[PDB]
């Protein structure tokens, strides 16, 4: 069944586990930074589990272009 | 993009 918030697994490859979780981007303190997928109904993955360098994630969340996941990224949303 | 625990 499937899950919200910060602890959920991402992606196949989601490196982020509430049992081992540490802090990356010089934004985060106690929980993992996100970004939201805007491919079909929406979810959210750790930024961290898409390879987003910290700039690139703040520029992301300083404008209104929407994201897309690497699983999403290259289908044609045509 | 939204996004959470981006905040400075
Ligand atoms: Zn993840
Ligand atoms: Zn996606």
């Amino acid at each position: 069944s499937p899950e919200f918030g910060y602890w959920i697994t991402c992606c196949p490859t989601c490196d982020v586990d509430i049992n081992t979780w540490v802090p990356f981007y010089s934004t985060e303190l106690n929980k993992p930074a996100m970004i939201y997928c805007s491919h079909g109904d929406g979810h959210w993955v750790h930024a961290q589990c898409m390879d987003l360098e910290e700039r690139t994630l703040i520029h992301l969340s300083e404008g209104s272009n929407k994201y897309y996941c690497n699983e999403h990224v290259q289908i044609a949303r045509a | 993009a939204r996004t959470k625990q981006t905040a400075a």
